[PDB]
């Protein structure tokens, strides 16, 4: 059980104990998606309004 | 010194951010008007606390923080509360109507119209940075803002700051404190869309925090105030290495290096001890050995799960208070003979240990007793996947019936995003099982 | 009122447990996938332990110990006994056993260095091969490993007990089955009534693939054996007959000659795995009924050969045993409106 | 923030006036619109339902609609009748004759644009309008016919605001005319398509409560309406008072309605009050709020399954005890909650109790048993329609038999949809 990389300062200390050794899309690609969902929304709204017009 | 910007999204993110910044000021001796008398470099500095605070000419110490919500009521209590002078108005961004517990509304509909203002306030903080290392992002999984707007923000931040690290503090949904039935949907959707933009995420199950508040703090019905002061103790313990002199976990890169060997398995488990009620009349102070052993009781975890039935990939111990290495090594030695601690074959069985001699600070009139030593263990165990299983199972029960889906399609999301997200989660669960069994 | 769920309909014992619970008038069975239960009678495979203990307002108990499979699958058990210091390689009551994988870690380069010192020292050198049907009892290695690799599964080869205790009249083998119940508090309860699963063929120490004098299994005995039923009804001799036969033929009791060793072995195994599977501080609770399989030799030394995590009781005993499971595993956790078990503790 | 309230027709206006009396009392506002209570919690969210007029006077954001002037003259003469903005009284002269067609297609059509003008003036003076509520009956002609015409016009002009109704269902035991099944079937078709939530208030249920448990031997419309206004107060109290839940319209709609058309709610109130005093314990409250006999829609909950449930408690009580009793309800009767909506029962608490009570509870259930209500109407409808009885009142206003056949089919469709999820 050997203690390695012991560092000491006035605030505290740190070290390591080893018990045993080892056995993204673009900005255009995103603006496209946001606006595509906005198109699905404005289409659904148009369907609603034409239905109310009938 | 390299600066860290904290981003708090939606109600949970904002109120937890409040708690954390209050605690931070108490620990660094920063008053509610931002003056820090111990700082003798007025108007500037590159000390360790300057990772989280900037300084003005008048010696005001200012959090490197942005708060974002799609409705005003929560951040309006920041703008009018005890630490109003702490933050600068451009740092507090609110919309008019929120996401209505709807991921699609936070990501697509209402998010698209505020993302650019948020990125611009963020850039105004980044331009104040000499060597920004990245971001700490606080949010719920369950709310529509915390889920949808957070994943939109994370995508963009990857684009606008490709080389910076991003760390999450994530509030996982618990029915006992939930006011929404579609949180499993929002959780899955945001986990899927954020998975590749997050370098390391700390998940806090409100169920675990709630039951800790009941058992150990004797609070019969914990409020958000109770949950958040305990959460902020854990958060502070995890970030103390960034804000104080030391040699372990000194930059965001080291959190990934030390805790996330496999980048998809980036969800370390936090276990914290001791949690002692300030009303406890007589408390026998717990030793190094007793608190280190408490780090292996599931009742102290931030997610209830059984690390004995999984495998560890990494293990960090962060002490605060009267602790020296020999007591830690003795405690580890005896814990190893009485507990089931199995690492993956391709990792060393070992512990990275950080000690800060200052004991935990407590909020005056909070629920937590002062103790002479405390510890937060961060272990990357496959057992945390239990939470994913729970969440996925709830998701499946609702989605087999398409229950509530129309609310999401009606904001422009397509149904196929549901099963895409769910299949990403099924892959995640199989990653965990192949690593851990 | 308490609520429970059934997820293994092919379980005889917990089928009876469901019946008894319903007849109490204070237990109601929900559908298999309703989560608002107190008791899950789980499935045998991939029981979803990660979903128990997360239902507010409900104390949840399940009839399996997560991780008990380490004791209840053959290679698991060999690795457990050799690697656990509590049990040790130097374990006097488990037969010499080696874990060997198919051609297609492994212990056959370890197994040869012992086997051939058995052949040189001119000791008896019969070994038996099995996996968790497909049995080879042979006297030289190249039959064993050959056979194991014809199959595709991880296997173990165990020193076949060539000198067993033989029941007269008959000159015939038998194995002992002990039913053990571990409650949520990890009390170990050995049920008063064990059973002897007998052969009806006279042990033939000559050609080891008359696999009907050598294999005590209740099924291979009924089908292919000559005299299924001559001596005892169903090749099932119970404990009073066995004690009486031990008293008469051997001038000992069952308690002193065999049971002390059986209690020692059961307690040792369960205590070995207790820290890995105990639910003492867990958000849900476990109990489990195990079946332990023993073989007595000629010198009256008890050997453990297997633990089964989902046993079937003897038909004569189902009633009393399942009622006991209810009394100490279920009603201890969920109280309703001279015990049949011996607590093992030391 | 702001809600716009509309009340239409006789029943719509009588129950709407009782709603404004009850909540004006709760917020300490007198029949002249002046505040006179103690707590400031009474005024923190007053703007949800009241506009602040000069003098710190509070004027209901309420529009009053009828095709005859009677009931609105009665409300101007009533207890709180001078609280209402006089410009918000919009009425015709000729009445609707209990005729859906007159309300929807002829007389109603002539009045509707002036009503929308008042709606528009109220809306454009809102910082953050969340949506609308309508009180009306489905059995007459103005509330049902003109109220659904209004609903569709409002949706056209405000497609992204929440639309809720408090909809009195007709019953033969409390019945004005034989054509009520026709007017209700025609209306339900509209409601299934253009509202976010409909509170189904069965007049049979209100009668039975007044008779069986309030021991009122001969219930008047007043007796029935006291129940309705107490219930409506209950279901809106979380919007009107500050609490740990920043309660709004949309999040209830999102969380209660798993399928767009299945948005018909069974409301309930506890303890059921007359015009007695033994205080109630939290377990007692909790058992009564789920009691079939405290529900205002004459449906047996045990004949269906709950899709979602909102439970609202009022007064000061132990939240721990509330949580325990709510969990006991769900865990001891888990059959009746659908397992494929996990944790489908949510709890809200308002610290301020209603008048005359220290503790009360309000129940809002989305249950499949509501299909029973629509089956009743449908049977009543079909018994007349198979002989085309009383149709001439409608064909004389321009309607066709085909529109009757369509509304009948659509309501049977809605019944089948509920049945689909009762066995899923
Ligand atoms: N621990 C903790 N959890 C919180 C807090 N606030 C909200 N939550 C949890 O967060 C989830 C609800 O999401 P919120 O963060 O409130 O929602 P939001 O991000 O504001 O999104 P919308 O309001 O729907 O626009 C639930 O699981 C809550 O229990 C908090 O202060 N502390
Ligand atoms: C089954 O799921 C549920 C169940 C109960 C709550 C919730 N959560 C909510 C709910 C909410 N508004 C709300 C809450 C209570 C009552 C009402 N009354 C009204 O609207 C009357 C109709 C105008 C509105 N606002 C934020 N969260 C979820
Ligand atoms: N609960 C209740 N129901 C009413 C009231 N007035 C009428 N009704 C019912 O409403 C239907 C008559 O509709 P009504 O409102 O009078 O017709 P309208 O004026 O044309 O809208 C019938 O079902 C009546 O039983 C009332 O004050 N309270
Ligand atoms: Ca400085
Ligand atoms: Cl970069
Ligand atoms: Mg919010
Ligand atoms: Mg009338």
């Amino acid at each position: 059980m050997e203690v390695i990389e012991l560092n000491k300062c006035t605030s505290g200390q740190s070290f390591e104990v080893i018990l045993k050794p080892p056995s993204d899309p673009s900005l255009e690609e995103i603006q496209k998606k946001l606006e595509a969902a906005e198109e699905r929304r404005k289409y659904q709204e148009a369907e609603l309004l034409k239905h109310l017009a009938e | 010194m390299r600066e860290c910007i904290s981003i708090h999204v939606g109600q949970a993110g904002v109120q937890i951010g409040n708690a954390c910044w209050e605690l931070y000021c108490l620990e660094h001796g920063i008053q509610p008007d931002g003056q820090m008398p111990s700082d003798k470099t007025i108007g500037g500095g590159d000390d360790s606390f300057n990772t989280f605070f900037s300084e003005t000419g008048a010696g005001k110490h200012v959090p490197r923080a942005v708060f974002v919500d799609l409705e005003p009521t929560v951040i309006d209590e920041v703008r009018t509360g005890t630490y109003r002078q702490l933050f600068h108005p451009e740092q507090l961004i609110t919309g008019k109507e929120d996401a209505a517990n709807n991921y699609a509304r936070g990501h697509y509909t209402i998010g698209k119209e505020i993302i650019d203002l948020v990125l611009d306030r963020i850039r105004k903080l980044a331009d104040q940075c000499t060597g920004l290392q990245g971001f700490l992002v606080f949010h719920s999984f369950g709310g529509g803002t915390g889920s949808g707007f957070t994943s939109l923000l994370m995508e963009r931040l990857s684009v606008d700051y490709g080389k910076k690290s991003k760390l999450e503090f994530s509030i996982y949904p618990a029915p006992q404190v939930s006011t929404a039935v579609v949180e499993p949907y929002n959780s899955i959707l945001t986990t899927h869309t954020t998975l590749e933009h997050s370098d390391c995420a700390f998940m806090v199950d409100n169920e675990a925090i709630y039951d800790i508040c009941r058992r150990n703090l004797d609070i019969e019905r914990p409020t958000y105030t109770n949950l958040n002061r305990l959460i902020s103790q854990i958060v502070s313990s995890i970030t103390a290495s960034l804000r104080f002199d030391g040699a372990l976990n000194v930059d965001l890169t080291e959190f990934q290096t030390n805790l996330v060997p496999y980048p998809r398995i980036h969800f370390p488990l936090a276990t914290y001890a001791p949690v002692i009620s300030a009303e406890k009349a007589y408390h026998e102070q717990l030793s190094v050995a007793e608190i280190t052993n408490a780090c292996f009781e599931p009742a102290n975890q931030m997610v209830k799960c059984d690390p004995r039935h999984g495998k560890y990939m990494a293990c960090c111990l962060l002490y605060r208070g009267d602790v020296v290495p020999k007591d830690v090594n003795a405690a580890i030695a005896t814990i190893k003979t009485k507990r089931s601690i199995q690492f993956v074959d391709w990792c060393p069985t070992g512990f990275k240990v950080g000690i800060n001699y200052q004991p935990p600070t407590v909020v005056p009139g909070g629920d937590l007793a002062k103790v002479q030593r405390a510890v937060c263990m961060l272990s990357n165990t496959t057992a945390i996947a239990e939470a994913w299983a729970r969440l996925d199972h709830k998701f499946d029960l609702m989605y087999a019936k398409r229950a509530f889906v129309h609310w999401y399609v009606g904001e422009g999301m397509e149904e196929g995003e549901f099963s895409e997200a769910r299949e990403d989660m099924a892959a995640l669960e199989k990653d965990y099982e192949e690593v851990g069994v | 009122m308490y609520t429970f769920v059934v997820r293994d309909e092919n379980s005889s014992v917990y089928a009876e447990v469901s019946r008894l619970l319903l007849a109490t008038g204070q237990w109601k069975r929900l559908r298999k996938d309703n989560p608002r239960f107190n008791l899950m009678l789980g499935e045998r495979n991939r029981l979803p332990f990660g979903r128990l203990g997360h239902e507010p307002g409900l104390v949840q108990l399940v009839n399996y110990y997560r991780g008990a499979d380490k004791l209840c699958r053959k290679a698991s058990l060999v690795k457990l006994i050799k690697t656990s210091p509590e049990l040790s390689e130097s374990c006097t009551w488990f037969p010499e056993s080696y874990v060997i994988y198919p051609t297609n870690t492994d212990e056959r380069e370890v197994f040869l260095a012992a086997y051939n010192r058995r052949r040189e020292g001119r000791e008896g050198n019969v070994w038996i091969a099995k996996s968790s049907e497909g049995i080879l009892i042979s006297s030289e290695a190249s039959e064993l490993l050959d056979f194991i690799d014809e199959q595709g599964q991880v296997h173990v080869i165990q020193k076949y007990l060539e000198k067993p205790l033989l029941l007269e009249p008959g000159h015939r083998k038998f194995d002992i089955r002990s039913w053990v119940l571990v409650d949520h508090l990890y009390n170990i309860y050995l049920y008063r009534e064990g059973v002897l699963r007998t052969s009806s063929e006279p042990y033939n120490s000559a050609n080891f693939q008359d696999k009907t004098c050598h294999l005590t299994n209740h099924c291979i005995q009924k089908e292919y054996s000559k005299n299924y039923g001559r001596y005892e009804e169903g090749n099932e001799m119970f404990f009073e007959e066995f004690n009486q036969y031990l008293m008469d033929a051997l001038n000992t009791t069952l308690e002193n000659s065999i049971l002390l060793q059986i209690k020692h072995i059961i307690r040792s195994c369960l205590m070995c795995i207790e820290p890995a599977i105990s639910t003492k501080h867990l958000h849900y609770q476990s109990f489990q009924l195990f079946g332990f399989d023993f073989m007595v030799d000629e010198e009256l030394k008890v050997w453990l050969i297997e633990v089964n995590g989902a046993p079937a009781c003897a038909q004569k005993l189902y009633a009393e045993l399942c009622q006991g499971i209810v009394d100490v595993a279920i009603s201890s956790v969920f109280p309703l409106a001279t015990s049949i078990f011996i607590k093992l503790h030391h | 923030r702001e809600i716009v309230h509309i009340q239409a027709g006789q029943c719509g206006n009588q129950i709407g006036a009782k709603f404004w009396e009850v909540i004006s009392d709760e917020h300490g506002i007198d029949p002249t619109g002046s505040y006179h209570g103690d707590s400031d919690l009474q005024l923190e969210r007053i703007n949800v339902y009241y506009n602040e007029a000069t003098g710190n006077k509070y004027v209901p954001r309420a529009i009053l609609v009828d095709l005859e002037p009677g009931t609105m003259d009665s409300v101007r003469s009533g207890p709180f009748g001078q609280i209402f903005r006089p410009d918000n009284f919009v009425f015709g002269q000729s009445g609707a004759g209990n005729n859906w067609a007159k309300g929807h297609y002829t007389e109603g059509a002539e009045l509707v644009d002036s009503v929308l003008d008042v709606v528009r003036k109220e809306s454009e003076s809102c910082d953050c309008l969340q949506g609308f509520q309508l009180t009306h009956s489905l059995g007459g002609g103005t509330g049902s016919g003109m109220g659904t015409l209004l609903i569709s016009k409002i949706r056209e002009e405000y497609p992204d605001r929440i639309m809720n109704t408090f909809s009195v269902m007709p019953s033969p035991k409390v019945s004005d005319t034989v054509v009520e099944p026709y007017n209700a079937t025609l209306s339900v078709h509209q409601l299934v398509e253009n509202t976010d939530e409909t509170y189904c208030i069965d007049n049979e249920a209100l009668y039975d409560i007044c008779f069986r448990t309030l021991k009122l031997t001969t219930p008047t419309y007043g007796d029935l309406n006291h129940l309705v206004s107490a219930t409506m107060s209950g279901v809106t109290t979380c919007l009107r008072f500050p609490g740990q839940l920043n309660a709004d319209l949309r999040k209830l709609a999102v969380n209660m309605v798993p399928f767009p058309r299945l948005h018909f709610f069974m409301p309930g109130f506890a303890p059921l009050t007359s015009r007695q005093y033994r205080a109630l314990t939290v377990p007692e409250l909790t058992q009564q709020m789920f009691d079939s006999k405290n529900m205002m829609a004459a449906c047996d909950p045990r004949h269906g399954r709950y899709l979602t449930v909102a439970a609202i408690f009022r007064g000061r009580m132990s939240m721990k005890e509330v949580d325990e009793q709510m969990l006991n309800v769900q865990n001891k009767n888990s059959s009746y909650f659908v397992e494929w909506i996990p944790n489908n029962v949510k709890t809200a608490v308002c610290d301020i109790p209603p008048r005359g009570l220290k503790m009360s509870a309000t129940f809002i259930g989305n249950s499949t048993a509501i299909q029973e209500l629509f089956k009743r109407i449908s049977e009543q409808f079909t018994a007349m329609f198979r002989r085309k009885a009383f149709l001439h009142w409608y064909t004389g206003e321009g309607m066709d038999e085909m529109e009757f056949t369509e509304a009948e089919s659509n309501m049977n469709d809605l019944v089948s949809e509920y049945q689909q999820y009762q066995d899923a």
